[PDB]
């Protein structure tokens, strides 16, 4: 797992993309790079021990959606360090850093059934106060939970469901 | 022509990298100009792509990274036969008794 | 774009003819002290006899 080795590269790519106001192009370029890693034949090539500067070039060849200097350069550096497999995570941490910079959040809402779309409005309005970020909602439906709602905002959850209340009462006794 | 480059130097162990076609075989002897003096390396391992780990047959001091290396395409080979009688030689077969060239016929 | 992206990737790989090995065949990538690392051999089975050039064999242990 590349959660830790991807942080420097995601940070550098984001700081560079900001200086040039190309954050959207950088994000799309990374999303294409992380897909080139998943192809069945390319994943074979990334494992076998090729010299970094020929692996990097054969990787650059399969991508013409990377801007001439700066995407190609990122690929060359990661290839030199042998970390091209980390791209799928560089992308995630880039999206995360972007969401932090533009002050945005995406909170999950899990319910026994769809909400009234006034409830959703009040939920978004309340969370945009709990969090300084403008919040997207993507309501989800689960029926093990049976009443109330779960609000999950990253690693913060508000267990409003009645299922939670039941499991929390049973263990009081 | 010299086709390889030093990439590490850690004590007596030297790493060299060649194009992935012309990698020296194990126990092949390399040669590099450690300043105004020649130095030969014995390939100990082929590891990874293009890179080769070697043991220096002399003082490792003075080596830079990026020095050109030439791959002698034969193991360390020494003079043999009647011409080596009465002479002192080092591991590489060179005279260290100051009486001059050996006069070998066969290595 | 999600699907056509993978289609374009497959196309462009076919263009530069990067290819996987045959399942019964692989390449040496390292040699030392009588142990070799082979890249490929998806169908090699533990304990198999692998045939090298020069009519020699290796036993696949790892």
């Amino acid at each position: 797992e590349f959660i830790t080795v991807a942080r420097p590269y995601a940070k550098a790519a984001f700081d560079f993309a900001v200086e040039h106001q190309s954050v959207e192009r950088w994000q799309d370029m990374l999303a294409f790079a992380a897909e080139v890693t998943k192809n069945e034949q390319m994943a074979e090539l990334l494992s076998g021990a090729l010299a970094p500067e020929t692996l990097a070039e054969s990787f650059i060849a399969v991508a013409g959606e990377q801007l001439d200097e700066n995407g190609q350069n990122l690929i060359r550096v990661m290839a030199e360090n042998g970390r091209l497999n980390a791209l799928p995570d560089v992308l995630e941490q880039f999206i995360h850093l972007r969401a932090v910079s533009e002050a945005t959040a995406e909170v999950d809402v899990i319910s026994a059934a769809a909400l009234s779309e006034q409830q959703l409005a009040k939920i978004s309005a309340a969370m945009e106060k709990r969090l300084s970020r403008k919040v997207k909602l993507n309501a989800k439906i689960d029926k093990s939970v049976m009443a109330g709602v779960i609000i999950r905002a990253g690693d913060m959850v508000i267990d409003g469901s009645v299922r939670g209340r039941l499991e929390r009462l049973a263990d009081v006794l | 022509m010299a086709t390889g480059k030093i990439v590490q130097v850690i004590g007596a162990v030297v790493d060299v990298e060649f194009p992935q076609d012309a990698v020296p075989r194990v126990y092949d002897a390399l040669e590099v100009q450690n300043g105004n003096e020649r130095l030969v390396l014995e390939v100990q391992q082929q590891l990874g792509g293009g890179i080769v780990r070697t043991i220096a047959m002399g003082s490792s001091d003075g080596l830079r990274r990026g020095l050109d290396v030439k791959d002698l395409e034969h193991p360390i080979e020494v003079p043999v036969g009647k011409a080596t009688l009465g002479r002192i030689m080092n591991v590489l077969g060179e005279p260290v008794d100051m009486k001059g060239e050996i006069g070998e016929e066969e290595r | 774009n999600s699907t056509e992206i993978s289609e374009l990737i497959k196309q462009r790989i076919a263009q530069f003819n990067v290819v996987s090995e045959a399942h019964n065949e692989g390449t040496i990538v390292s040699v030392s002290d009588g142990v070799i690392r082979i890249h490929g051999l998806a169908d090699c089975m533990q304990g198999e006899m692998i045939s090298l050039p020069g009519n020699r064999y290796a036993i696949a242990l790892n």
